[PDB]
RNA sequence: ACCAGC
DNA sequence: TTAGCTGGTCATTTTTTTTTTTTTTTT
């Protein structure tokens, strides 16, 4: 087992040149330093260890630090050089299912800590939290080039080779063994009957948990869906902008003649304030001087405007009546402008040259093993039923890449789980209504049948509703989804709790496991804790946050795994069986939102047997792990991601 | 840049306010904030006051972002327009009112451009001719995108343009609007844009505005005046020889 | 500027260089530092006399200014006072390539430098004669630029000869090269480099490979000899056409944008200053069906079949037209992709010319075109004159000079005008930059019914 | 405080 | 006594022509 850590000049994107690397080896206890004339060696040391049947520790080796050496070696000394996937292991992959919960423990040490770097998982941070840290490369080169006199320019200081480099280098490979030590100090995921500083890559990843194989697995193949991309049209969402920026700029010229100007105080000094719609103080003062109450008062001085309050609003003058719908959709328009072209993190500030977005994606970001999604946020572009939803989805297709070799378009298949956390509630209360709970759900559709029972006007409104009921609610809170008040808000309550009296004996048993004690404050909780963590599906201990959010954490880190192994069975079959992953084979992943997954492949009949394979897949991950249940899902084929929601 | 979230003190919220790299908190429910005559006129002194047009439209956060301030020095309006560098200091002023009473205060450059201290990078510039339209593209667009504007006239086009060569280089694609023509500029970055109006201002007065839109994203490449191929010639030649 | 700033005066310190690769020994030998006057840090080298006395100063700011602190001589050298004798030296253009040279030689080589660049080479090699005596080699290490092919051949006739070798470099100089880890590779360029070969000196050694070659086209010419002489016309020559008032310039120079629009197939684009638009349109079609059009009364009403013959040669998008003049040029040759550039006059274009020159010589360098330009001659001042049949010389070129310095290839053209005949041309190649061969090409003959010099 | 997702 | 998990938002210096006289090969 080798710690290797490496130098360069630029990122991922755009790297050409290599500057130097470090070394660092169990057996000999050796800082083999690199020079940039050594790449040559540095390869062969990684071959030799890879060959010998070892295991290679990198840190956030599987997102940058591989493929850059697979880039470099190819366009610097034309060698191919790979890295089997079994023998790279991360420690950022360790520590963000380890230390899983940094923002509410770090606290406290905030004295070590800079401020910026308060819960972070980047490696100067453990520097800073490991108490080993001797200066930092870029704040010493910038004191450095102002001590000497000439400019810093750009904030690159990676373009030429030095010594420093190489000492904060050996610097950075400290750090890395000093965390690898502690990370595997751990009692829960590596059991201390073995020494993992000499096993082999049979016996390393098969002799502990299988949370420490599926969340790598799962590194590597969200990495190499990020380095594929999304395929996106430019001109589409340009005549988009164009149109609706010649709207808001209509809807402030006829709206700024109704609802006037006025002085407000700033010998009284006085300004002629206007009227901007975006605030929601100007509108609750034209609101309030026309003839309107509120009764409803979240603020202490103040009402709640929102899109709740704007319907359900009356006036005398009934030219107001017709200006409070072109407020609404002012707001709206100016939503959908800063989130697609004008925002610092818009659509439009990161298209590649190809005409792809790559997004990161995080596999670990809440504390209950759901993913998050950043730069941009790809899991958060308007639906088909909100208003300009289907054009900014249409946008977002995979037939916008035409083949290299063909010049064709490509197929989009999308495949979504369903009723997934509704079915795991039925697999972990199958042990106290004997099962007879999961049986209705294979009988025909749930969501269908439950809006039938609670006439719900759509199924988006019961699917809304049920989990709002589940998740632990107010008198209130699912009263407010049909708009009536707290009596119907209790019959609900009662009649879905009525049906099967075994979710109150759930939360019961989650209770009397987790919570002992929990002493009432009129204003606060003081609860004595006895076991504040989770056992899940794969020994993970999940975190809980607050004990009133139990059935909550116990219901989506167990639907999230699932998702999680069968993302990575529904290509471990797919390689298995012939195919080439990539844009120059036969499929291409895009993109993982938290229940869907979307493919992009050449032909309908690989897109026929992906949208098979899917199915044996899940039937696969519902088979390891004996859920009581039957998992089951639904694909779809088209052009585009609007046909494919 | 957005890092993360504190609890505020003055409304009490918890996720409320936002921490930032630059040292600044930023509350989202209380709204607080927290950490010639060779004479320049001081904004204070000369009761400097924000405030907007209305025959013409332009709202205050533009003339805010701008430095387009009217002053109530003497019991008269003034609109003094100020011009930065680089660095993001004051060089100079035009004070500018209903006679067209120019002032210009301070050194005055060849090559002042309004507009140039906030706009390094990008790929689309529009270039206007006066301070209005350049307003009113700002207007349109948010006040986000790089948009300039020349400080001299269109009459003196040949010497503004012409000095400020690697500014404009740093880009990408450069738009004008200016007659509704330079060659100093590199080729190929040159686009031209057709109005149906007199400027900008008149197509932002009378419904036009999204043909100011159109004409930014969807500009056409000027093809220089005269440079006609001999396809397109066939009617000159028979009513020559006729 | 006010004096010679000292150390004490102005905080002197004695630091290395990490952004460009210098270490403080290197400084610390030459004599280069940094002082701290008026909050921005300002670095500084010295320059010393032959004794070793301080007489200069440069000052440098982190912005790329100069600020010479008074009187700068021409024979002072950054890093003279140190070395007085040796066997060999290496001249470079800068300060931060002679402390890269000492430091990838550890301070073994007598290495010196230049006070002025590649500006005023000459006048600190001129009068630096009386040092380079004692020298026995100098290896020239200039930059990898225009200019510095410009000094190093401009240097050299105030060098001494027969003891000076030009090295190369992949990089600007040897600072890129140092931080790009090429050292290996200037200490072959150290110690070997090339000789001088100015221009004209051809050892008899260098004609291994080169004999054999001359016992082993382009674009070529319409009407007889002249494509077997200079070998056609090739991309980024520059082509001069001069005759005289009447000798049929026009007409060849439309001849020869014919038959490369109708037979290479290549996108011509025209410039016709001495006429309209509606002209030379009319004249291409009299030439290519053979039939004079624009000297005939009857057979301008007679075809108006018209259109026939105008899309038989304008039915493509061949030819383009034109009614400063740079931008347009350089639109034709990006925006159109045409491969002939033809200007039809200069004149109506002592400075002027010369700049005019200059400008398209660096167009056609950039580009890479084929370029065609039409002068005309001076006015001789004693004998018969140009139309008569005299022989046009190299030195009768109208306007400053210096049109043959800047030219590739100079074609002239000579007829008895008021003779026995004055359909018989005589073709003079005048220079060949490739060739090298001059003299008369060959015979054409005008045929006046139709209108294509056909040779005889 | 608001909006969007799952 | 509390539907939940995330993101994203705002701001003080040498070129052609004319015309008089002294001497030199060549056609
Ligand atoms: C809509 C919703 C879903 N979830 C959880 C449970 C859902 O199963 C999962 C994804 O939601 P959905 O995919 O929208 O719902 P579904 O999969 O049960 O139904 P179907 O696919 O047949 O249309 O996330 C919430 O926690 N809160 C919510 O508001
Ligand atoms: C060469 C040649 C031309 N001509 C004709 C062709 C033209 O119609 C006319 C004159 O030739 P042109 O080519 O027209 O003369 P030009 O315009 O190039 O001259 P410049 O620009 O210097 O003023 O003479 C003959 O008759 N016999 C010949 O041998
Ligand atoms: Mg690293
Ligand atoms: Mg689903
Ligand atoms: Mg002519
Ligand atoms: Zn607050």
């Amino acid at each position: 087992m080798i710690v290797s850590a490496i130098a360069a000049n630029a990122l991922l994107e755009s790297v050409t040149k290599f500057h130097c690397g470090v070394i660092y080896d169990y057996s000999t206890a050796e800082y083999v330093s690199y020079r940039p004339s050594d790449f040559g060696a540095y390869l062969d040391a990684l071959e030799a260890e890879v060959a010998r049947g070892g295991l290679i520790v990198f840190h956030n080796g599987h997102k940058y630090d591989v493929p850059a050496l697979t880039k470099l070696a190819k366009l610097q000394l034309n060698r191919e050089f790979h890295l089997p996937r079994e023998n790279c292991i991360d420690t950022l992959v360790l520590s963000r299912l380890i230390h899983s919960n940094l923002k509410d423990t770090d606290m406290g040490l905030l004295r070590k800590l800079p401020g910026k770097r308060f819960g972070s998982h980047a490696l100067e941070a453990w520097g800073y939290r490991l108490g080993e840290m001797k200066g930092e490369y870029k704040d010493d080169f910038k004191r450095m080039l102002e001590e000497q006199g000439e400019e810093y320019v750009d904030g690159m200081e990676w373009w030429n080779f030095n010594e420093e480099m190489m000492d904060y280098n050996v610097q950075d490979v400290v750090v890395t063994k000093a965390l690898l030590e502690k990370l595997l100090s751990d009692k829960h995921y590596f059991p201390p009957e073995i020494d993992f500083t000499d096993v082999g890559y049979t016996t390393f990843w098969s002799e502990s948990l299988e949370a420490v194989d599926i969340e790598h697995r799962a590194a590597w193949l969200l990495a190499k869906q990020e380095r594929n991309g999304f395929p996106f049209d430019t001109k589409a969402i340009e005549e988009l902008y164009v149109e609706l920026a010649a709207r808001r700029s209509e809807l402030l010229r006829k709206l700024t003649e109704t609802f006037g100007s006025w002085y407000q105080p700033k010998y009284t000094p006085v300004e002629h304030v206007v009227f901007n719609p975006s605030s929601r103080d100007h509108i609750q003062k034209k609101l309030q001087e026309a003839g309107w109450v509120p009764t409803k008062y979240t603020d202490k001085g103040a009402p709640v405007v929102d899109d709740e309050v704007l319907e359900g609003v009356r006036v005398d003058d009934p030219e107001k009546q017709a200006a409070i719908d072109l407020i609404k959709e002012y707001l709206m328009i100016q939503k959908r402008i800063g989130q697609s072209a004008e925002g610092d993190k818009a659509w439009l500030r990161y298209v590649a040259e190809d005409g792809k977005i790559h997004g990161s994606v995080n596999p670990n970001g809440a504390v209950t093993g759901r993913a998050t999604h950043a730069f941009p946020n790809l899991a958060q572009i308007p639906g088909v039923r909100s208003p300009y939803g289907e054009q900014c989805r249409a946008a977002f297709g995979a037939e916008h890449h035409l083949d290299g070799i063909t010049g064709k378009p490509w197929v989009q298949a999308g495949i979504d789980a369903s009723g997934l956390e509704l079915r795991c509630l039925a697999h972990f209360m199958a042990r106290f209504d004997n099962g007879e709970y999961a049986h209705e759900i294979l009988n025909g559709d749930i969501h269908t049948k439950n809006q039938i029972a609670a006439e719900l006007p759509t199924r988006d409104n019961a699917k809304t509703f049920i989990y709002g009921f589940l998740y632990g609610a107010g008198d209130e809170k699912i009263g407010q989804i049909v708009g009536a008040g707290k009596e119907r808000g209790k019959e609900l309550k009662k009649k879905f709790l009525e049906n099967t009296p075994a979710i109150a004996a759930l939360r019961e048993s989650i209770q009397q496991t987790l919570v002992e004690s929990s002493q009432w404050v009129a204003g606060e909780q003081q609860v004595k804790w006895k076991r504040r963590w989770i056992k899940g599906l794969d020994g993970r201990k999940v975190h809980v946050r607050s004990p009133h959010a139990a059935l909550n954490t116990l219901l989506q880190s167990a639907g999230a795994l699932i998702c999680k192994l069968w993302i990575i069975k529904t290509e471990e079959m797919l390689v298995e069986k012939g195919l080439k992953h990539g844009w120059d084979g036969d499929f291409a992943y895009m993109a993982w939102v938290h229940d869907e997954i979307q493919v992009g492949c050449r032909t309908e009949e690989i897109a026929q047997v992906v949208i098979e394979t899917a199915q044996e897949a899940m039937r696969w991950v519902g088979d390891h792990w004996n859920f009581r249940c039957l998992l089951d899902t639904e694909g779809k084929m088209g052009p585009n991601w609007a046909i494919c929601h | 840049v957005f890092l993360y979230h504190i609890p505020c003190d003055n409304c009490g919220s918890s996720d409320g306010n936002s921490l930032f790299s630059d040292g600044h908190t930023f509350c989202y429910v209380c709204e607080k904030w927290t950490a010639m005559t060779y004479n320049v006129w001081n904004f204070g002194e000369s009761n400097g006051r924000y405030s907007a047009l209305t025959a013409r439209g332009i709202s205050k956060e533009t003339c805010q972002k701008a430095g387009y301030w009217i002053a109530k020095v003497d019991g008269v309006m003034y609109q003094v327009a100020d011009y930065r560098d680089q660095n993001g200091n004051i060089v100079s002023q035009k004070v500018r009112d209903k006679d067209k009473n120019f002032k210009t205060t301070g050194s005055h450059k060849s090559d002042a451009l309004f507009g140039k201290h906030l706009w390094n990078g990008g790929k689309k510039i529009v270039v206007t001719e006066g301070e209005i339209d350049m307003l009113t593209v700002m207007e349109l667009q948010d006040c986000k995108y790089p948009v300039v504007s020349l400080g001299h006239g269109a009459s003196a086009a040949k010497k503004t343009c012409a000095a400020n060569y690697e500014y404009f280089d740093q880009f990408e694609q450069i738009i004008l609007m200016f007659d509704m023509a330079a060659q100093v500029l590199p080729a190929g970055k040159v686009r031209v844009a057709v109005l149906p109006c007199k400027d900008a201002n008149e197509c932002h007065l009378n419904g036009h505005d999204r043909e100011i839109m159109e004409q930014v994203w969807n500009a056409g490449p000027w093809i220089p005046d005269g440079v006609v191929s001999a396809l397109s010639l066939r009617e000159r030649i028979r009513e020559h020889l006729s | 500027t006010y004096n010679v700033w000292n150390f004490g005066e102005s905080n002197g310190r004695y630091s290395a260089l990490t952004a460009r690769g210098i270490s403080k020994e290197t400084c610390q030998k030459a004599g280069y530092w940094i002082a701290k006057v008026d909050g921005v840090m300002y670095q500084v080298a010295d320059y010393r006399d032959q004794n070793g006395n301080i007489v200069s100063q440069k000052v440098r700011d982190k912005d790329k200014n100069f600020k010479t602190t008074g009187s700068h001589k021409s024979d002072a050298l950054f890093g003279k006072h140190l070395w007085n004798g040796g066997k060999k030296i290496v001249v470079t253009e800068g300060e931060i390539d002679m402390l890269t040279v000492m430091e990838l030689q550890d301070c073994k080589y007598p290495v010196v430098s230049l006070g002025h660049g590649a500006s005023a080479a000459k006048k600190t090699c001129a009068a630096n004669y009386e040092y380079f005596d004692q020298f026995e080699q100098i290896i020239l290490m200039f930059d990898m630029d225009e200019a510095g092919r410009k000094a190093v051949e401009e240097a050299a006739q105030v060098l001494p000869a027969g003891k000076v070798r030009v090295a190369v470099l992949p990089c600007k100089d040897a600072n890129e090269c140092h931080l790009n880890g090429h050292d290996r590779e200037i200490m072959e360029q150290v110690w070997n480099a090339g000789p001088w070969i100015p221009d004209g000196v051809v050892s008899a050694l260098s004609l291994r490979e080169r004999i054999r070659e001359h016992l082993s086209v382009g674009l070529l010419f319409s009407g007889c000899g002249i494509n077997d002489k200079t070998l056609g016309a090739r991309g980024g020559e520059v082509i001069m056409v001069t005759s005289g008032s009447g000798m049929g310039k026009s007409t060849f120079v439309r001849q020869q944008a014919l038959q490369w629009g109708t037979a290479m197939g290549k996108k011509v684009g025209l410039a016709m200053l001495q006429e309209s638009v509606e002209e030379t349109a009319e004249d291409l079609i009299g030439l290519h069906n053979r039939v004079r059009l624009r000297q005939s009364d009857s057979l301008k009403r007679e075809i108006i079949k018209f259109d026939q013959w105008f899309d038989e040669l304008f039915g493509n998008d061949t030819f383009h037209l034109y009614d400063r003049l740079l931008a347009k040029l350089a639109y034709m040759r990006s925006g159109l992709g045409c491969d002939v550039i033809i200007l039809d006059h200069i004149s109506i274009v002592r400075k002027m010319i010369d700049n005019l020159m200059t400008k398209l010589k660096g167009f056609a360098k950039s580009t890479g075109v084929v370029l065609v330009v039409i002068c005309h001659l001076k006015n001789p001042d004693k004998g018969k004159a140009h139309e008569e049949g005299r022989p046009v010389s190299i030195t009768d070129l109208r306007g400053s000079g210096a049109l043959r310095q800047l030219s590739d290839t100079i074609i002239a053209l000579e007829r008895n005008q008021q003779g026995d005949m004055p359909n018989l041309v005589l073709v003079r190649i005048l220079k060949c930059r490739f060739t090298g061969d001059t003299g008369i090409a060959g015979y054409m003959e005008y045929n006046k019914e139709t209108g294509w010099l056909e040779p005889s």
